[PDB]
Parts: structure tokens; sequence; C-alpha cells
DNA sequence: TCGCGAGCCAGGCCTGAGAATCCGGTGCCGAGGCCGCTCAATTGGTCGTAGACAGCTCTAGCACCGCTTAAACGCACGTACGCGCTGTCCCCCGCGTTTTAACCGCCAAGGGGATTACTCCCTAGTCTCCAGGCACGTGTCAGATATATACATCCAGGCCTTGTGTCGCGAAATTC
DNA sequence: GAATTTCGCGACACAAGGCCTGGATGTATATATCTGACACGTGCCTGGAGACTAGGGAGTAATCCCCTTGGCGGTTAAAACGCGGGGGACAGCGCGTACGTGCGTTTAAGCGGTGCTAGAGCTGTCTACGACCAATTGAGCGGCCTCGGCACCGGATTCTCAGGCCTGGCTCGCGA
């Protein structure tokens, strides 16, 4: 159901975790998002919040920003939504 | 006046049929079904009556309206 | 207090109603329903009393048969409670 | 590596094919022999016009097709896809044939 | 793993509360009988014809034969789905209390159903005419059949990605 | 403080899911051929059509009365509502066996031709049989009465669902 990295990220406040710690984001995608400018987890969190938690818009932006596919975007969106539900 | 078919009345009708447990949406469905069937009987009864130049829908007209649709009714004949 | 588990009162009612034969719809609500439905085809119709009696007997028998078939459908699907989908299937198979 | 459809697709191809055509689906001679066999139970030495046997076969096929449509509705009602003898018996019992 | 304390659940004994049934009594109104009538069934005769019977024609239903191949049959194999089971939850059911309008008897009015008489025009019946449509023969093009071709589709293989496990080696703890 | 060794890091590797790409397959599509079934022309003859008549069926008014609608006052039985709860609906998961899939083999269905004769079909005769009408009378329908089978009511007696309590075995858990 849920990856272990997802559980580790959702368990505790993100604080200063690097963007590569996000569920569904590997080294390549993390590097790409850093190159675009998004170098921290909370930056992606804020970008998610700006889109008012819309699943389709978040996944489409992620896809157009680094080339993530359905599974990676789904995992990242689920992790971020659960983090918001647990801390936000 | 279709709400005149009271929910306990439909419950009793089901009890006669051998039903044991009744859902909740059933009541509106039964009212709809009863409305349709009553329309389809009274239409033919009224047509028979309009034919004979009467203003009273006698019993034989209702018996014939049923007899057309295959549900022969005994006891009112007539 | 003393209170039956649900299901037994249903069986007592089942036997009581399958033993007797009186009408199961109160007469006056049904009479007003019949007049309301006929009011759209002819305006000044007066029903003989026995005509309304026959209409009511036919409606009760039709509904009892319908609930018999619906109960067969419901028991078919490993349930005990009928549902609108059961009635819709019974009417669909019957030819309506 | 071999071509082998998943169980389910060949059924749909056959369904489309047999719902698009109109020819008779029971071989003629077995049915004719069955009809004569049944008829011999009532009065012996009867002769059948060929058109009569054809009409009988058309009626039987249409009846079975209708029966299977209603049986399939009953089976889907029980949240299955297989039709079973209890499905056929229920369809007939509701239709009033038994 | 056993001894032993303690509690949880399975099943039977027993009872109680409520329902179904059996018994008796009263009364009541509907079924069964009796009389008057009247008209529908009966009987007898006549007569027109529906169809029973005999006979001939000729069509198609039956039986048979042989050949070809479409389809049924048997077998093996894979997988997917029907059945069993469990856990969840919610929503009909059982009951008590309140409300309400169905039911019953009575009234009265008159709308219209049913009956009868008179009238007239609509239709069955017959005759005479004639052409609309049926049976037959003859032509031609719509669809059957084939052929190849182009393309949509199903399903498998290939490559990218993330996630994860793991072991030699860095970083730190421990003893001499 | 040094050597060594255990825990954690990065390279190495692997596994699962998704996206890209292609072949085999079936379906759609265009082009050609051909043949038999539909469309058309024609003779005739039987059924449709026009005229005219007689009479009976239906229309329409007049009239009676019955029974349907409306309304009212009491009285309840029954509907309406709410709430606690427990059992049923529903989703989910696992399995194994049973049904779909495909391939080689047999088999018998289907197509063709022939032979024939039993029986469908059509026609001719004429006799038994059913319509029709007049007279008649007794079977059956309308109305009145009565009395007893049954509805109704009360009151016992047995039956049935439920549960509470006790007995019994089972299980859980800590230490030797």
């Amino acid at each position: 159901t849920t990856s272990q990295k997802h559980r580790d990220f959702v368990a505790e406040p993100m604080g200063e975790k690097p963007v590569g710690s996000l569920a569904g984001i590997g080294e390549v995608l993390g590097k790409k998002l850093e190159e675009r400018g998004f170098d921290k987890a909370y930056v992606v969190l804020g970008q998610f919040l700006v889109l008012k938690k819309d699943e389709d818009l978040f996944r489409e932006w992620l896809k157009d920003t680094c080339g993530a596919n359905a599974k990676q975007s789904r995992d990242c969106f689920g992790c971020l939504r659960e983090w918001c539900d647990a801390f936000l | 006046n279709i709400q005149g078919i009271t929910k306990p009345a439909i419950r009793r009708l089901a009890r006669r049929g051998g039903v044991k447990r009744i859902s909740g949406l059933i009541y509106e469905e039964t009212r709809g079904v009863l409305k349709v069937f009553l329309e389809n009987v009274i239409r033919d009864a009224v047509t028979y009556t309009e034919h004979a130049k009467r203003k009273t829908v006698t019993a034989m007209d209702v018996v014939y309206a049923l007899k057309r649709q295959g549900r022969t009714l005994y006891g009112f004949g007539g | 207090p003393h209170r039956y588990r649900p299901g037994t009162v249903a069986l007592r009612e089942i036997r009581r109603y399958q033993k007797s034969t009186e009408l199961l719809i109160r007469k006056l609500p049904f009479q007003r329903l019949v007049r309301e439905i006929a009011q759209d085809f002819k305006t000044d119709l007066r029903f003989q009393s026995s005509a309304v009696m026959a209409l009511q007997e036919a409606c009760e028998a039709y509904l009892v048969g319908l609930f018999e078939d619906t109960n067969l459908c419901a028991i078919h699907a490993k349930r005990v409670t009928i549902m609108p989908k059961d009635i819709q299937l019974a009417r669909r198979i019957r030819g309506e």
C-alpha cells in the first residue's frame, strides 16, 4: 500500500528534509527539481498548497517540471496530503 | 394523494407475500409501481365507459379492463 | 423487559396475514387515490362503489404477486432484505 | 510467446459475431429427428412439412435465446458472471412457466 | 511444560410473559325453502344446403446412396472466479406514546342508469356490370463471393525508474 | 594512544511497475465477377362496385327511482415519530477446481441426385341435418320467511420465545 519512505516522511514534521526524501522522488527527479529551483521539501509543500490541494493540478505541474510519471506523482501527492492532514 | 398508501400498509402487503426484511427505499418504489398499474387499469376502464356514453365507471368496466391485460378477476361478475 | 429478538415478530405477522384475507389498504385513502388518477382522463366521473372494491382487490393481488417474485429474487442473491433493484429485476423479467 | 488470448476475449468476439448474424444455430437433422421422436409419443405415423419443422426450430431457438437473456440478467443480479441451473430455474419460475 | 488460581463461554433447567387455541354462550342475518308467475325450452313439421363419401390427380415426404469437409469430440493446460469466511457498521425492527383521520350510522339531494315508445335511415340482399389484381413469363443489377489491401487493435517484449537489500570500508567504541 | 572490530555509507546488484515500440491478427474497404431473385408486362376472371328495395336496429325523448356524492359527530384503531440495538449487507482476502483455449481426430451433417407412393387437394352426388316458425307448458326467477351455522365475545389451557442462573470445560498467565 504505502512505501516505507512515505511512512518515514509522514511520521514527523518535514523541517529541513532534502527534496529527495519525498516519497515517489528518486535521485534523478530530486536533482531535476533542485535544478528548477525547488531545493527543499517545504518548497514543494508550499507549491502543493498554492494549488489548493488539487490532485490533477499538482500531478500535472510535477510532470511538467521534471518528468515524473503516474506512480511517482501519485506517491508524492499522497505523502504530501497525509503530511498536511497530520501536521497542517 | 399517492402518499395515502401508508408505509405500514405496504409493510403489511409485503408481509402477506412472504417477505421478512424490507429495505427503506422500497416504499417509494412500490408507490411508483402502484401508480403505474393503477393508471394502466383506469385508462382502459375509462375508455370502456366513455364508449358506452356513461358517466359512471361501473364494475363490469373494471373487470373488463383487467381481463384485457391477462389478470382475470372473479367475484364481481356480473 | 420482555422483548423478542428481531425476526420472530416478522414471522408471527407473516403467519397471521397469510392466514386471513381482509383488505390490507385502508379504503378511503385508496378511493381518493383512484379518483385523483382518473381525474386526468375524464373530469366528472362517478365510480360505483363495487368498482372501487374490484380495483382495490386487483391492486392488492398484483402487489402481493410482485412481492412474492421480488422475495424469490432477493433470496436468490443470498440476501433476506429486498431492495429496489430486486423489484426492478422482477418487473424486468416479467415482461414490463 | 504463443498467441493465446486471455480467457474472456474469445467469448466477446463470439458474442459480437453471433449477435451480428441471423442464421440458425442448431443443426437441422438432429432437431428434425428429435421432433419426430417426440411426435411419435402422441400419434404414430405422422408426416411433417419441411416448412413446419423449420417453424418449430425458429420458435425453439427464439425461446432459448430469450430464456438465456433473462437468465443472464438473473446471474448478473447475484454479482456473478457464470450462469447456473438455479439461475435458469429462477428465470422460469418468475416468468410463470412453472 | 506443569500447578494452580481465576474468569469466559456452552449448554441445559427452569420459569415467565405473551400468543394461539379450545370451549362455551348469545345472537344475528344470510342460506335454504316455499309460492306465483311468465316466458324460454320443447315438440312437430318443412326445407334448403353443409359436408360425407367416392374417386382421380399429382406433389412432395420419405428412403436411399455417395462424397466432402465443418463441426463435434476428447484431451491437456492454465487461471480466474465462486465459494467460504471474517470483520465492520448502520439502519430496520420492536416498542411506547402521541396524534389523526378511518370507520360507522345517519341524514338528504339529485345525477344519471335503466326502461319504453316512436321514428327513420342504414344495411343486408340481389342483380348486373367491368377492371384490379393474380398467375405466368422474362429481363438485370444487388448482393453474394472472392481477392487483395490498409489499418485498428491486442499483447508481448524491451528500457527507464524507484525502491531495497547487501558487503567492503569509513567512523567510532573498547581493552591493554 | 594504538589496534581491532561493529555499526553505518556507497557501490553493486536485483525486483516491480510503468512507458515505448513493434508484429500478428482481425476488421474495414475498395475492386471485380455472376447469378438468381426482384421488378415489370400481359391475359383474364372473379371479386369489387353501382342501383334499388325492405325492414329492423339504433337514436332520441320521457319517466322513475336508486344509489352516489356530500356532510356531520363519535369513536376509537391505526398511523407517525423516536430511540436502542443487533443482525444483516457489504467489502475484502484466499483457495482450488472448474471452465475457457487450442489442436488432432473422428464423425456424421449437408449437398447432389434418384425412386416412389401415400396422401393432400379438387370435384361430383345427394342425403342427413340444422334453421325457422307456431303452440304450449312447466322449469326457474322474484319475493317472503325462518332458524341455525357461524361471527363475536369471554374465558380458560397449552404452546413458544426469551433469558437468567448454574455447571462444566476450556483457556490465560507466572513461576519452577
